């Protein structure tokens, strides 16, 4: 029967290799999270990259689209108008049975849209098919940068109503202000999560749950030192928000 | 990829030359 | 190729060498006004309790009244002992075709109004040498989608050249919406 | 080995038993993961900077990213070479000198 | 109504989970420390970075 018991002596051995072991994964612990943190950016910033690839692929696309609508619309409109066109198509097809105004007035509007620098131009129904299509144009790349880069109105606001009203030579701390700085807080989230940067959410630690009051010694030493740790850091970061923001 | 003015007109100026 | 095909290769082929097919054509072609214009003959090709011995002397007698050759009655004893005599305006319409043919082809051709004399004379002489075909005798049309410039069908059915504005427009633009 | 120290828990040992274990877990689930594949996302930005036509916040980006890096690897390296601690040791010392008291009474047996 | 474990009354559970609590958590804000020295940033801003 003892035979049984011969095991409650090995419930030695465990612990000196708990303190042996501990003071080692918990080393290659930390390597590790270094990783994660660059594992995560670094897919972050891809998939940043793969949407803005898409943005500007749609963008040329209906781009284009538009540019052959106009110039259609505008030779539909040009033929009926015009009576040249017709003895002179007649004229093409009699020379084509042994150039065509068609492929002309595309190829010279083309050439007219080569070197126009769309940013430069006028409102939607505006006539000139250059015009028709640069609307569309700047409209669709404004549509397109508002969400993969911050506003200037977004940046106005904090930069001068928010960050310098705290204070000067380094923007030091932030219990100098309102409830509404969580706002801010809030305000981070958006603009990191459509530019693409991956900083680090301090909240994701969590403290200790005492168990016995044995402990109560150690964990106070912790979690005292962790505020000391969360806050101060809160701090590292908000400043740089800040010094980009000035 | 491309831009549009400079590079894909002219490319489409190339395109449309058929008959026959 | 076809029945009433067969019957007119076998008769084409067999009259080309000897009797003068425009001598079989133009009996032909007075045969197909008389249908048409008879009104009973067309019946009488229906009537089909009619005696093959009466068919046959209507027959035999009519060649002593028009014009007539001996392989024209070979070919309606044929189709009467054959009882395919219905098929013979088909056949007759058949062998029209196909001396025109060989001779010279009729074809349609659209625009979208009354075109001119000068490019009428253009369009002709265009078409003529395309074809290089000596016997050309045409159509006018008005269709006024193709919205002016000239498309036609010269009659072969793989050629129907779509000289048109509207026609290479939407082919040209279905092709620039391409991408890239 | 302090992993097969199991059957010695009791009932009312066992769910802070089980935290513990499942808190090493955790700490395991990342780090075989972070060391299986290695380094296959180095992302190279010769692909990308032709493939965008903009790349004038693409160049900020990436400055960010190589700004980022150095300051991993300079913590990784770092830490690759106190007090804080010692006030829980003895906790486990203390715990480890009533599992001698109580084993040396059932070894009489 | 058996008992293993001959081993009497174990009250030391409680403790190692505290310390390996305390020790990742100690870690964990041993390095983002190190992981957060955030020099600079650069934030591309409509009408000034672009």
């Amino acid at each position: 029967q003892m035979k049984k018991y011969a095991t409650d002596t090995k419930c030695l051995d465990y612990l000196s290799t708990f303190r042996t072991e501990v003071e080692d994964q918990i080393a290659n612990y930390k390597v590790a999270l270094v990783s994660q943190m660059r594992r995560q950016l670094t897919e972050r910033l891809v998939e940043k990259l793969n949407g803005i690839q898409q943005a500007e692929k749609l963008i040329q696309g209906s781009l284009q689209d538009v540019m052959i609508r106009e110039i259609v619309s505008s030779f539909k409109d040009l033929y009926k108008s015009r009576p040249e066109l017709h003895d002179a198509a007649m004229q093409s097809a009699i020379q084509g049975l042994s150039m065509d105004p068609v492929g002309a007035h595309f190829k010279a509007s083309l050439q007219e849209l080569a070197k126009v620098n769309l940013s430069t131009a006028t409102a939607d129904p505006m006539g000139t098919v250059v015009q028709r299509v640069a609307a569309v144009f700047q409209k669709r790349e404004k549509e397109f940068l508002d969400t993969f880069t911050v506003k200037a109105t977004e940046a106005q606001e904090i930069k001068t109503i928010v960050d310098k009203c705290h204070k000067g030579n380094t923007f030091d701390f932030h219990a100098l202000s309102d409830e509404e700085l969580r706002r801010l807080e809030q305000l981070y989230s958006t603009v990191n999560n459509r530019v693409g940067f991956e900083t680090i959410h301090e909240n994701s630690i969590k403290p200790v749950a005492p168990l016995s009051e044995n402990s109560k010694g150690f964990v106070e030493f912790v979690n005292t030192q962790l505020e000391i740790t969360k806050a101060k850091l809160r701090n590292a970061r908000l400043t740089a928000f800040a010094h980009a923001f000035v | 990829a491309k831009i549009s003015p400079s590079e894909m007109s002219r490319l489409l100026e190339e395109r449309i030359a058929g008959w026959k | 190729q076809t029945l009433e095909g067969r019957y007119a290769s076998a008769l084409f082929r067999v009259a080309k060498k000897k009797n003068q097919l425009e001598k079989v054509y133009g009996d032909l072609e007075s045969v197909r006004n008389a249908l048409k214009d008879s009104s009973e003959f067309r019946l009488f090709v229906d009537s089909p309790a009619v005696s093959v011995q009466q068919k046959l002397d209507v027959l035999r007698q009519l060649v002593n009244r028009y014009k007539f050759d001996p392989l024209t009655g070979n070919l309606l004893t044929t189709l009467v002992e054959n009882k395919r005599l219905p098929m013979l305006a088909r056949v007759a319409d058949a062998f029209d075709a196909m001396y025109r043919k060989e001779k010279g082809e009729v074809k349609c051709l659209v625009t979208s109004a009354k075109p001119l004399s000068a490019q009428q004379q253009k369009e002709i002489v265009a078409a003529l040498q395309n074809r290089a075909g000596t016997q050309a005798r045409l159509i006018i049309d008005y269709a006024v989608s193709p919205q002016i410039m000239g498309g036609l069908v010269v009659r072969l059915g793989e050629q129907v050249l779509d000289f048109s504005v509207a026609t290479r427009l939407d082919r040209l633009q279905s092709q620039l919406l391409a991408p890239l | 080995s302090w992993m097969s120290l199991a059957p010695f828990v009791a009932p009312n040992n066992a769910a802070a038993w089980r935290k513990l274990r499942d808190g090493a877990q955790e700490v395991q689930t990342v780090i075989e993961r972070q060391s299986t594949p290695g380094k296959p996302q180095q992302i190279d930005w010769a692909k990308w900077e032709s493939q965008i036509a903009h790349k004038d916040i693409l160049n900020c980006l990436k400055t960010f990213y190589t700004n980022q890096v150095q300051i991993l690897d300079r913590a990784l390296g770092a830490l690759e070479t106190c007090e804080g601690a010692e006030k829980g040791w003895a906790l486990f010392d203390a715990a480890l000198s009533a599992c001698a008291k109580s084993v040396e009474k059932s070894e009489e047996l | 109504t058996a008992a293993k474990s001959a081993l009497s009354d174990l009250n030391w559970f409680s403790d190692l989970a505290d310390i390996y609590s305390g020790q990742q958590t100690m870690a964990e804000m041993d390095v983002a420390l190190k992981a957060q020295g955030e020099q600079k940033l650069s934030y591309p801003i409509q009408g000034k970075n672009i």
